[PDB]
């Protein structure tokens, strides 16, 4: 699976993954990429925030989509 | 543009109602008796002309306060459609009033019985229908829309159904009708709570207090009684919803009945006939109820009935007078009365907002303005000191910024009061020294003109006489005639110029006080009541002005119980427009035609000057056909606060014209804060130098100390003891001269001290020496005089040095103290006429000590303090309310941010107030506003991250 | 060409001129018409003042337009 | 050695005299006789509040160069 993460600043970072549970775990994976710390980073897709610990699948998250994460 | 008191159509309708129904004798039976007031007859004293007119006025009032309420962040009570009373249009309102004229015109008897009610309302709606039907050709096309409309309002008059609150029109007409019963129904406290609660549901609390407040003034203006409000009233509380009573029995508790989930439940209404150990509930008991203590502002409060200023006897005399009758008869009169009442109630609250002013006269000068005027005069006197980028006087350089500051801080009219005809004359000397160019502010594509040359040639061609009065008039003419001059001047004075020359800034700084002086001298015409000012402004800027003005109008209301003053205060300090008319000799006119037609202005300032504040001076001739212009230097403590903003026609260029009517209000709350010393300190340096040259010159010219002389005269004093001269001379040299020599020697040898100053006074007079015949007494005397000057020079030198040391430390008083020390002729007199310079500086400081430091916190320390407390509680409550702000979406964040901005400005108001009420010498205490500002910071960052989050979610949702 | 002039008194005077020649001449025409001396009168058009010696052609004055006349005079 | 001293008068004249120490007061009065035509019989000489008797020398009074003396006329006596 391929996913994209974007910021309002306009930079695009391309990331690779397949479904995992855990907002934290996704947060852990973004932690590794550019040496950017995730003490409280937010996930919106569908223009909505994703709460702690429920399945990614829920919401129909899917491949080649684009995401915008802000802390 | 529509109003009750001006619209002639409404007045026509009311006049009709008076002529045909209202002014006609009661065709009833019970309580249909005619009333006699002052020996003049009125047939309907309970429901006559005064009644219906007052109700129309109520409609005007309630709509006004409703719109004010909406202009404040409030949310009025919505009807079936999303309309609130604040959505009533002028045309709709006109319909409502024209209808409101006949609402009680269908009456015959005064009886209240239901059948008589239905009948009289039938006759009322019929009367209305008739009147409309007759003038259908004038109303139906433009006043009304169709017979459907007039049928709606007629149906409202009919009131066959008992509905009262279905539409704005309904509420206005019915409530407007019944609220007029305050003056007659007692107990007052009972009804007032009822009516208040009934109006609060639609228009809001503050607007309601405003309504009943102004209502009292309406009663006073139509000579009807004004009910008191006694919170401790012990008459039985009358349940006004129907006619009923509240009863307490056994244990001092009211009759109640528990329900489903009320715990203790609703008071049982016991009809006025109750056979009951039980007791009736008094007024105060009712008001003190927990239900009525968080819903009614009158709980605990008191309103003194009658007329403040007179006893109830002669007040009763006022109630029964020709004006009551004329009120119930003369329509134009009644309308005029109510008009003045309302218009007054637009002005008085503004005055209540700020601490009071004692007198209308202009201020007295302070140190900085005295120094300023001295400087200005020295400029006019010696133009030799004027250069390219600075002015040098007594080794002191005066930049551009100095003169700009002078323009900014010094009450130039006051400074003008210290100039004279000599200074007026020196305008010629200034202009002969000058050939510099003045430019139009605007119109850079416009000619420049050498101001000195122009003035000189003008005075030579016109005022050949050199007549000083004519000079003054000519200065005023130069002000009002030549745009190349007053453009630059009025631009530089108000700190809104650009690329101006030092010559121009300086010349403006000099000409402003002179022009104001010329005005004050010339104008012997009475200060006009109404002035107009024309303005050409961009659309957006006009919009901003309308918003600010509306902010100031919306937050000031007449007082009933609760004091809504600190808010009006805060908003007026936040939005004040007065400074647009300040700092310069503003040009105005008393004829509207000038600003409206001739100059075609899109924004008009109407200045109401009833108390003769704002001292305006006539300019130019003033005949039929002139501009009728007047000039105003806005007093620093007087503000031009908006009473109304009105949309009038359009310009010739098409854009809408707005006319704002302002009212001048004088108060020490408007005086700006200015750190003193901006002018007086360089002046003190000037004097210090001027004296320095003198001290040096004297120190060098004259001989130093030789003390053999003293020693020799002492030795001779001891020698003349064996002289055969006289007993008198021996005793004179020994007893009188001897010790004087002793002290002179002592003082001259060490330091000084007063011993010198006293010794010089101990010197025997020439008359004493003259009493000793003629002998060797002369030969001793010239020695004594040599010594006297020896000490004189020393005393003057030390006095000068000490004074100068005093000047450096800016102590203006100590300088005077030293200078006092100079011996003056005799004692000293070995000094040439540089005594002129010295006594001149002494005079300069004598004059500088005549400064009148004007208080910023008059009498009302209590008002200022209480107001501050209210202000900071209000602001802190707003902030802490915004602290727990739940922000679920983006709109909420917008409103939160704008809120945060407005609060940010409020806090600075709080700050300035803290400054201006701090009396003494210490750091100002800002501890309370520090916490506030910190809260501002936190709930600013919170709002920021909330915002970027929400816009993130938005663009995410978009894809 | 024909132009109209109005006054604060509320009177309207109708004047006949060419697109050309002085302002001072226009003030003179007003003088002949109603006896007002040119030193006392100022002429304005659309909120703007007309300086002496310039042509109406300069200020872009056109036929059937309206002018506003005011009277200014020194104090005495 | 040789030295010059001054004698002053209430009338205001200042007389400069040339003397050495070991001159008597009467000797100084004699020099004044030659100088200003004042008889030594009508002269009083004062120095620092003290009257100078004829028999003592200038050294006994600590009169020094450039000093000042005060001469008074004691008429009606020798």
């Amino acid at each position: 699976m391929q996913i994209f993460v974007k910021t309002l600043t306009g930079k695009t970072i391309t990331l690779e993954v397949e479904p995992s549970d855990t907002i934290e775990n996704v947060k852990a994976k973004i932690q590794d990429k550019e040496g950017i710390p995730p003490d409280q980073q937010r996930l919106i897709f569908a223009g909505k925030q994703l709460e702690d610990g429920r399945t990614l699948s829920d919401y129909n998250i899917q491949k080649e989509s684009t995401l915008h994460l802000v802390l | 543009g529509f109003s009750l008191y001006t619209d002639d159509t409404v007045k026509a309708a009311a006049q009709y109602a008076y002529d045909n129904y209202l002014g006609k004798p009661y065709t009833g039976s019970v309580e249909s008796a005619p009333a006699n007031f002052g020996g003049r007859m009125v047939y309907r004293q309970h429901h006559g002309l005064s009644h219906t007119l007052r109700t129309m006025a109520y409609a005007e009032l309630i709509v006004e306060e409703a719109r004010k309420a909406k202009l404040r962040g409030e949310t009025l009570g919505k009807f079936k459609d999303g309309r609130t009373i604040a959505d009533v249009t002028p045309q709709e309102l006109k319909k409502i009033m024209i209808a409101q004229a006949f609402f009680v015109a269908g009456r015959d008897d005064e009886a209240s019985d239901a059948k008589n009610y239905q009948k009289y309302h039938e006759q009322s709606r019929d009367a209305f229908l008739k009147y409309v039907k007759d003038n259908e050709s004038t109303l139906i096309p433009d006043v009304f829309k169709d017979q459907e409309d007039v049928n709606f309002y007629a149906r409202v008059i009919e009131d066959k159904s008992h509905d009262w609150e279905s539409t704005p029109a309904h509420v206005l007409i019915n409530q407007g009708h019944m609220v007029d019963l305050v003056r007659v129904k007692q107990p007052p406290e009972s009804f007032l709570q009822r009516y208040f609660s009934s109006m609060q549901r639609w228009i809001g609390s503050q607007a309601t207090e405003a309504v009943f407040g102004i209502q009292r003034q309406f009663f006073h203006a139509t000579y009807e009684v004004v009910a008191g409000f006694d919170s401790d009233n012990k008459e039985p509380h009358l349940v006004v919803s129907g006619l009923g009573r509240y009863v307490i029995g056994e244990d001092g508790q009211p009759i109640r009945e528990a329900p489903k989930k009320g715990q203790k439940e609703g008071d049982l209404k016991v009809f006025p006939q109750t056979y009951k150990n039980e007791r009736l509930m008094r007024v105060d008991e009712f008001l003190k109820l927990p239900e009525i203590q968080n819903t009614f502002p009158g709980s605990g409060k008191h309103l003194q009935g009658g007329m403040p200023g007179m006893n109830e006897m002669d007040y009763w005399n006022r109630l029964n007078s020709l004006n009551r009758a004329r009120c119930e008869n003369d329509v134009d009169f009644c309308l005029k009365q109510l008009q003045t009442a309302h218009d007054k109630a637009k002005i008085e609250p503004i005055k209540q907002a700020f601490q009071s002013s004692k007198g209308k006269e202009r201020r007295q000068p302070n140190v900085d303005e005295i120094a300023a005027a001295r400087i200005i005069q020295q400029i006019l006197a010696n133009p030799d000191c004027i250069h390219d980028d600075h002015v040098l006087i007594n080794g002191q350089k005066l930049e551009q910024q100095f003169f700009r500051d002078l323009l900014a801080k010094c009450e130039m009219a006051v400074v003008g009061s210290l100039l004279n005809d000599t200074d007026i004359g020196n305008i010629d000397t200034l202009m002969r020294h000058e050939k510099d160019t003045e430019f139009h502010s605007t119109n850079p594509e416009a000619v420049p003109v050498k101001i000195g040359e122009y003035w000189i040639n003008d005075q030579r061609i016109n005022n050949s006489s050199g007549n000083i009065t004519q000079k003054k008039h000519d200065l005023i003419f130069l002000m009002q005639n030549d745009a190349w001059y007053f453009s630059r001047v009025n631009a530089i004075a108000q700190n809104r110029d650009k690329g101006s020359t030092f010559k121009e800034v300086l010349i403006t700084t000099l000409m402003t006080p002179l022009t104001s002086k010329a005005l004050v001298d010339t104008s012997q015409a009475k200060p006009p009541t109404r002035l107009f000012r024309g303005l050409n402004l961009s659309e957006e800027f006009t919009k901003g002005l309308i918003d600010q003005a509306n902010a100031m109008i919306a937050n000031t209301t007449e007082r009933l119980f609760t004091d809504h003053s600190p808010e009006a205060f805060k908003q007026i300090k936040l939005n004040d427009l007065s400074k647009m008319s300040g700092r310069t000799n503003a040009s105005t006119t008393t004829e509207i035609k000038l600003v409206k037609e001739t100059w075609d202005s899109n924004v008009i300032f109407e200045m109401l000057d009833p108390d003769g504040l704002l001292h305006s001076k006539q300019v130019g001739r003033h005949g039929e056909g002139t501009e009728s212009e007047f000039s105003v230097y806005l007093p620093e403590d007087v503000a031009l606060v908006p009473v109304k903003v009105t949309l009038d026609g359009k310009t010739q260029k098409g854009e809408n014209r707005y006319v704002f009517t302002f009212v001048a209000v004088k108060s020490p709350d408007f005086t700006p804060r200015h750190e003193s010393g901006y002018a007086v300190e360089p002046f003190l340096r000037m004097q210090a130098a001027k004296l320095a040259e003198v001290k040096s010159s004297i120190e060098k010219a004259q001989r130093a100390p030789d003390l053999e002389t003293i020693f020799n005269l002492q030795n001779e004093v001891e020698a003349v003891q064996y002289s055969h001269l006289s007993t008198g001379y021996k005793n004179f040299l020994k007893n009188t001269v001897g010790p004087v020599l002793e002290n002179s020697l002592s003082g001259l040898m060490e330091s000084d001290t007063d011993t010198l100053s006293k010794a010089l006074a101990a010197f025997p007079s020439d008359t004493q020496w003259s009493a000793f015949n003629f002998e060797e007494a002369r030969q001793a005397k010239r020695q004594m005089d040599a010594i006297k000057q020896m000490v004189g020079n020393k005393v003057v030198l030390d006095a000068l040095t000490q004074c100068q040391d005093a000047l450096e430390k800016q102590n203006i008083a100590g300088a005077l103290d030293a200078l006092k020390k100079i011996p003056s002729e005799k004692e000293m007199g070995t000094i040439r006429r540089e005594l002129r310079e010295q006594i001149q500086s002494a005079r300069q400081e004598l004059e500088s000590l005549q400064r009148a430091v004007v208080t910023p916190v008059v009498t009302d320390e209590k008002k200022v303090r209480e107001r501050y407390d209210a202000l900071i509680e209000n602001t802190s409550k707003k902030i802490t309310e915004l602290e727990t702000g739940k922000l679920p979406n983006l709109d909420a964040v917008k409103k939160g941010i704008s809120n945060l901005s407005n609060l940010k400005q409020e806090v600075t108001v709080l700050r300035n107030e803290k400054i201006r009420m701090h009396v003494g010498t210490d750091k100002v205490d800002f501890s309370d506003v520090e916490k506030l500002e910190q809260q501002i910071q936190v709930i600013d960052t919170k709002l920021a991250d909330a915002y970027l989050l929400e816009v993130t979610k938005q663009i995410s949702a978009l894809e």
